[PDB]
RNA sequence: CUCAGCUUCUUAGGAGAAUGACGUAGCAUGCUACGC
RNA sequence: GCGUAGCAUGCUACGUCAUUCUCCUAAGAAGCUG
């Protein structure tokens, strides 16, 4: 069931950066948007985990939105 | 014999030929033709043996498009032809026919030998671009590549046919404007030398030529000079479509005609087209019958206004866009000027003016406010231009300083309940059951992408002796039932708080404008509208809902002042056709209490070799062209013989296509023009576009029974229905109710449908639609493609064969025959992928919790309940997991209720939702 | 509920009864008492009916009065409303050019669309991609409907002031289009 | 409900009843025992259906306010609990992509632009310490989200391009961290 | 953040039907007192 | 044998309380379909 478990980790993935008022970047967003509409049209396990990696690393990429050390412990 | 009779071909023009006959004989192929005679009737494809036919070669030994034909008959037709052509030979629309006598063995046999023709006619063409199946299209690639409209490999892209795929096709297409162009000029200069020389003959299609010399002289019979009737009622009508598919017009809209000079400079002030409107009609359908009124204010009935729209939706593709839409005037209301709408320029129904204009008016009670604030004048007028380039659409202003854009959250997730399905063995790695249906999300422009989306919405002609006709037939599927004008306290609205377009909903819900209006005021601003044009800004809103493709329906909502009349209107008719049971519009009839096998054992109504078909229309709406739409709302406007005059009818329909049709969309901060096509926010939306679907399908078996040759049909009575139906559509110009009623029983008795908005099934003869006595798939897919203007591919049609399983798909609902009480029904289950998604993912943040939301898993196990019988297990168990997991959700319920406030819940009512017993008597016909 | 007159006499005929059912086991006494206090219940139904009909009916029609009252505020406030902002717009377009455009009006009525592109001060241009910038707003000053526009400001889908010299192929992927620029009519 | 006081006057008559119907005495006494318990038990009757609606109102109550009070809840508890839950699900999905790419912007490794995914396109990703480019960086390649990259120019903090041989075990701390390292995919 | 249809659930109100209970009026029959 | 009152049984009408059920007006939460 590795499959059909990142089609909603990129809903939740999306949602929590929407939540960082990342709309605000009309580009950003735009890929965003473009990331999350294709892991949710993947046929193939492979694209989809390429593509949730690129939509993690904009997550990653703000500096200190989203306190990485409080929540991976 | 050969060379003797090819070097007498071969006459005084000095040509050389390449024969394409075996040893000067006939040549045999399939041709189309528009033929009425004695025996049989309809625009069909026939074989043509009568004809030896050499092609010129040009110098360097390449092969000229340029044929002589040579018709070989008795003296009797050689004879009444050559004086024919000798009376016609000065007119330059007429190709150059020679006339000689040849010998074969001991006896002379004229020939009459047309010169310098071309290979297809305008049959052909008309043909190739009227029935056209993906399959065998060779008549047509032949015509676009052999006059210069695109490349021999043009044709290997991947769908070079489809309209919306690749929106280049239509250039393809209007690179042969010119030569139709040239062909309706040269019939008039034919249809001219026939009258000056007193020759009453019918003009058919397949006599001319691509160029356009008519070259046929058969059946002309000659009067006195001065009096000739040339009949133009099948040419001209067969001839419509393709009419504006491939814009012959455009060609008009440079100076002096010619296609190389620049465009001609219209001042902008003008609205008034009236002389240019005449002048053109005048030019090309000169000698159509019928009379024609540009301005459709001074129309008929309801079958006069069809005809001057369907002539002004092709003569207004000349004028510029920036002329139509409202006309504003400046009106003074106690010495301030305000600039209103005084009238209105529609694409179809041509100029149309207020009646009660005051000038000068001292007080504005609500209903004048109300009306001035809705007119875009004001608006558009006191706006700064905006020149948007998203979009193709025409833009009005920018009532804002800067654009806004509108974003679409990704739609929240429901953790505790997938965990529950992983757990219950769901989502596992290759199953028949998955997550296909999500929340997708959009950047900041998919509002404005989605208006844009309507490019695909064309100025469509629609060939009018058969819609005036299919008019006739289509209201017979609404003769059943009963409406009229209602008053303003008969108005039945479900809710109140809706919002109310713009700029209505600056200052509250639709609930302040119903409650804040009497009721005699309500109904004064309706008198009011069936005297006089009020235009509408509609909004565009985005969608926030489940979907298996991302695409971001937008739906139009309409102003206050639209949707409030048009309820007065048209209430009566709408809850009429949405309590009927057993008609073919199956609005109003539910799906549960074995409403579905009702639905289905009605549909199959004595059909006898039935196959269900189904078609969903792609872009329903954002195609649906402007002339079906138009009669759509007169369908539903003849219900009005007594309530409503006849120009108090008209001015209805002009408001109707005023707010509805060609409007000012205010696609986020910006009014823009919509080129056409229903706004699906209005109050008959799912009304019609129930007419506008019966419409294509009736279209459609009109042109399959037309189409047959006519001589292949064994059965006597439908040999004879063709052949009346033929005369009906271009040889009548009145109603034959007689036999309007007699398709309408041919129809029912071997077409059976059931409708619903744009989602159809039919419950065809098997027989008849593989002889060709009905419409197919194939059928309608050729209506699609010259109505509609899309080709409707194969993912959006289904056919099945076995009436057990019925069928394959109606309202996203699939149907199983299933046992139930001793006897089989059919129930509807849903995709599971659709419930797993509505219960996985869900719209807002509290929802996601459950715990308060135990009455949606109810609702949600209600659709999912039939699949609990389905042959598949993990369909099956669909429903199951919905059961356990209310059963979960009452659980934990009750224990944090206990927990937090110490109140045991009161049972024995809420132990019903974790049994099927409540659900199975959800499906059952007690009730 | 001790109101209306038929709750004295019910209290009455009971307080009779109570004290006479001592005096009197059964027979006359009894019979009478038992009457009469059945009478008196019927009448006191009555007249509770009677009064939780009528208090129900008061009730109804204050609230549908507060409900008119209440709604005929809301019609002022939205008249009110609807005419400040048709007075507004009416004192914000643009007079002298657009009464100049329809004096030369031969029925005094012009087409909509041609009131704002032949008579309104500014020109939002949208730009999708900057292929479309090069080809259609180049420059400080364009040109559409004929007439001469000049640029005031190009700000971009962020709303951020984005300066003309910025925008370039090479620099192009850099931006948030679309780009909305605003020019004036330069005469 | 047999928690209300006219219960009791049911228990009395009903006991009566029950010694009755041994008894047998007689009809009139059996009817004027049937008057009582009738008596008695529509006076209870009225005052269940009270209690029962009554309980019901509370109930309702009970449940509205539960409802509410959790909606508040969860509405103002979503920052926090859509981002726990997202780092569940990823640490749930086991990874080696996610999980290197997490790991490495734990400890301040966090990349300056979208990781590409095309054949070579620019990657600028920070790193704090010399132990994090031991960890990853070696020489001329870059062990990042599970794939190699290309090092191009490692820049200083200052914007100054340092070589590569410059960094290099103790000699970390005269050089000013944090360093953008610069790569491109090579597959 | 539109038009229309369908369905589930909760409360308020109105009408009707059935059952139980109380009360008033009327009628059929049995018995004691006063009457004839 | 008949009448008045009283008691007992039965039936008709009317007025209340309660339970259940059906339908219909309205308000609220929710789901699905075009
Ligand atoms: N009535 C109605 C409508 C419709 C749909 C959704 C709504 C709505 N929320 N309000 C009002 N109307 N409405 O139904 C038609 C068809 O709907 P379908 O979901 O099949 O969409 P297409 O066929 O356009 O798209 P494709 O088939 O390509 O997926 C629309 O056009 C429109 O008129
Ligand atoms: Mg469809
Ligand atoms: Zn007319
Ligand atoms: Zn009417």
């Amino acid at each position: 069931s590795k499959m059909s478990d990142v089609k909603c980790t990129s809903v939740v993935l999306l949602s929590v950066l929407q939540q960082l008022r990342v709309e605000s970047s009309s580009k950003l967003w735009a890929q965003c948007v473009q990331l999350h509409n294709d892991i949710l049209l993947a046929k193939d396990t492979t694209e989809a985990f390429e593509k949730m990696v690129s939509l993690l690393s904009v997550l990653l990429s703000m500096q200190g939105a989203v306190d990485i050390n409080k929540l991976c412990e | 014999d050969a060379q003797s009779f090819l070097n007498r071909v071969c006459g005084v023009s000095a040509a050389r030929l390449t024969p394409c006959g075996t040893g000067t004989s006939t040549d045999v192929v399939y041709r189309a033709f528009d033929i009425y005679n004695d025996k049989v009737a309809g625009f069909a494809k026939f074989l043509k043996t009568n004809c030896c036919r050499f092609q010129e070669k040009d110098e360097d030994d390449n092969l000229i498009d340029s044929y002589f034909v040579v018709k070989r008959h008795t003296f009797s037709n050689y004879q009444h032809e050559e004086t024919i052509y000798n009376l016609l030979k000065d007119c330059p629309a007429v190709a150059k026919h020679d006339f000689f006598k040849f010998r074969i063995d001991g006896d002379m046999v004229p020939h009459i030998s047309r010169q310098r023709l071309t290979k297809y006619t305008m049959a052909d063409l008309v043909y190739a671009l009227r029935h056209f199946d993906e399959g065998n299209c060779d008549t047509l690639k032949e015509i676009l590549v052999t006059y210069n409209c695109c490349d021999d490999d043009y044709f290997n892209k991947k769908d070079w046919y489809d309209f919306v795929e690749n929106p280049d096709i239509l250039r393809v297409y209007a690179n042969l404007g010119e030569r139709v162009r040239q062909a309706l000029l040269k019939t008039v200069q034919f249809c001219d030398a026939m009258r000056n020389a007193g020759i009453v003959g019918v003009l058919t299609l397949d006599n001319q030529d691509l160029n356009g010399n008519w070259y046929d002289f058969g059946d002309f019979i000659q009067t006195t000079p001065g009096s000739g009737v040339p009949v133009v009622d099948s040419y001209y009508s067969l001839l419509m479509p393709i009419l504006t598919l491939t814009r012959a017009l455009t060609a008009e809209s440079h100076v002096d005609t010619d296609l190389t000079k620049p465009y001609i400079k219209w001042d902008l002030l003008k609205y008034d087209f009236t002389e240019e409107r005449l002048k053109l009609f005048d030019r090309y359908f000169k000698y159509w019958d019928q009379t024609y009124h540009p301005n459709c204010v001074n129309c008929l009935d309801d079958r006069c206004i069809l005809h001057c729209a369907n002539f002004n939706v092709l003569f207004s593709t000349v004028f510029p866009p920036t002329s139509f839409g409202p006309l504003v005037r400046k009106i003074f209301v106690d010495g301030v000027p305000f600039v209103v709408s005084t009238g209105y320029h529609f694409r179809e129904l041509g100029v149309v003016h207020n009646q009660d204009v005051n000038l000068h008016s001292s007080r504005l009670s609500f209903k004048e406010l109300l009306v001035y604030a809705a007119d875009p004048a004001m608006h558009a007028a006191s706006g700064n231009l905006l020149l948007d380039k998203r979009t193709t659409c025409f833009s009005v202003a920018a009532l804002t300083n800067n654009v806004a854009f509108q974003t679409v959250k990704p739609g929240n997730f429901n953790k505790d309940f997938y965990d529950f399905a992983v757990s219950k063995g769901f989502f596992k790695e290759g199953s028949s059951v998955e997550l296909k249906h999500f929340f997708f999300a959009q950047d900041g422009n998919a509002a404005i992408s989605d208006y844009d989306y309507y490019r695909y919405n064309l100025p469509t002609m629609c060939d009018i002796r058969q819609l005036l006709f299919v008019v006739e037939v289509v209201d017979k599927y609404f003769d059943c039932y009963d409406g009229g004008c209602i008053n303003a306290n008969q108005v039945i609205v479900n809710n109140l708080d809706k919002s109310a377009g713009f700029p209505f909903n600056k200052w509250g819900k639709a609930r302040l404008y119903y409650d804040s209006m009497s009721y005699e005021d309500q109904d004064a601003l309706f008198a009011y509208t069936k005297r006089n044009v009020i235009p509408t800004i509609t909004q565009m809103n985005l969608k926030y809902a489940i979907s298996a493709k991302n695409r971001a329906r937008t739906v139009a909502g309409v102003s206050i002042c639209s949707t409030m009349t048009n309820r007065q209107f048209h209430q009566k008719l709408l809850k009429s056709i949405a309590a009927t049971r057993g008609a073919t519009v199956v609005i109003g009839t539910s799906k549960f209490y074995g409403g579905w096998h009702n639905m289905l054992k009605t549909v199959y109504s004595d059909v006898e070799n039935p196959h269900l078909m189904g078609w969903d229309y792609p872009k329903c709406d954002r195609a649906m062209p402007n002339m079906l739409r138009i009669m759509a709302s007169l369908v539903l406007a003849r219900k009005h013989t007594t309530c409503c005059s006849l120009s108090h009818r008209f001015y209805r329909l002009a408001n109707e296509c005023a707010q509805v049709l060609s409007e000012m969309v205010m696609c986020g901060g910006s009014l823009y023009v919509k080129p056409g096509g229903t706004s699906s926010g209005d109050a008959t939306t799912a009304y019609a576009n129930s007419v506008f679907n019966i419409c294509q399908a009736v279209t459609a078996n009109v042109n399959a029974l037309l189409s047959t040759d006519g001589n292949k049909i064994a059965d006597k009575y439908v040999r004879n229905l063709q052949h009346r139906l033929y005369e009906c559509l271009y040889r009548n110009r009145d109603v034959d109710t007689d036999f309007v009623n007699e398709f309408y029983a041919y129809l029912r008795k071997h077409f059976s449908m059931m409708i619903l908005s744009d989602d159809a099934v039919v419950c065809f003869n098997s027989t008849y639609a593989s002889q060709g006595l009905v419409a197919s798939i194939k059928n309608f897919k050729s209506v699609l493609y010259y109505q509609n203007n899309v080709f409707m591919s194969e993912a959006k049609c289904w056919t099945e064969t076995d009436l057990t399983k019925g069928p394959h798909e109606f309202c996203s609902q699939h149907t199983m025959l299933v046992k139930q009480g001793d006897d089989y029904v059919y129930l509807p289950y849903p995709d599971p992928s659709r419930i797993l998604g509505a219960g996985c993912f869900v719209d807002d943040i509290v929802k996601t919790d459950g715990t308060l939301m135990i009455e949606r898993f109810v609702s949600l196990a209600i659709d999912a309940y039939p699949l609990t019988k389905h042959p598949n297990q993990e369909y099956a168990d669909v429903f199951h997991l919905y059961l356990q997991y209310i059963r979960k959700l009452h659980d934990e319920l009750t224990g944090h209720m206990l927990d937090m406030y110490s109140v045991m819940l009161t049972n024995d009512n809420t132990s019903r939702y974790w049994e099927p017993e409540f659900y199975e008597a959800m499906y059952t016909p007690h009730t | 509920f001790s109101s209306l007159p038929s709750y004295a006499a019910f209290a009455t005929a009971q307080e009779a009864y109570e004290q006479a059912v001592a005096n009197g086991d059964s027979e006359v006494v009894l019979k009478k008492l038992k009457k009469s206090l059945n009478v008196a219940k019927s009448e006191f139904d009555r007249d509770a009916a009677m009064q939780r009909k009528l208090e129900k009916m008061a009730d109804q029609a204050m609230t549908q009065m507060y409900k008119q009252a209440r709604s005929e505020d809301k019609r002022a406030k939205v008249t009110s409303a609807m005419q400040t902002m048709l007075f507004t717009m009416l004192r914000k377009l643009d007079n002298d050019a657009l009464n100049n455009i329809i004096n030369n009006a031969r029925d005094g009525c012009v087409p909509l669309n041609i009131i704002p592109l032949t008579t309104a001060a500014k020109l939002m241009v949208v730009i999708p991609d900057y292929n479309t910038y090069k080809n259609t707003c180049d420059g400080t000053t364009f040109t559409y409907a004929s007439a001469l526009w000049e640029i005031q400001q190009v700000v971009d889908a962020d709303s951020k002031i984005v300066q003309l010299s910025e925008i370039s192929m090479d620099n192009s992927p850099n931006l948030a289009w679309p780009l909305i620029v605003t020019a004036l009519r330069a005469n």
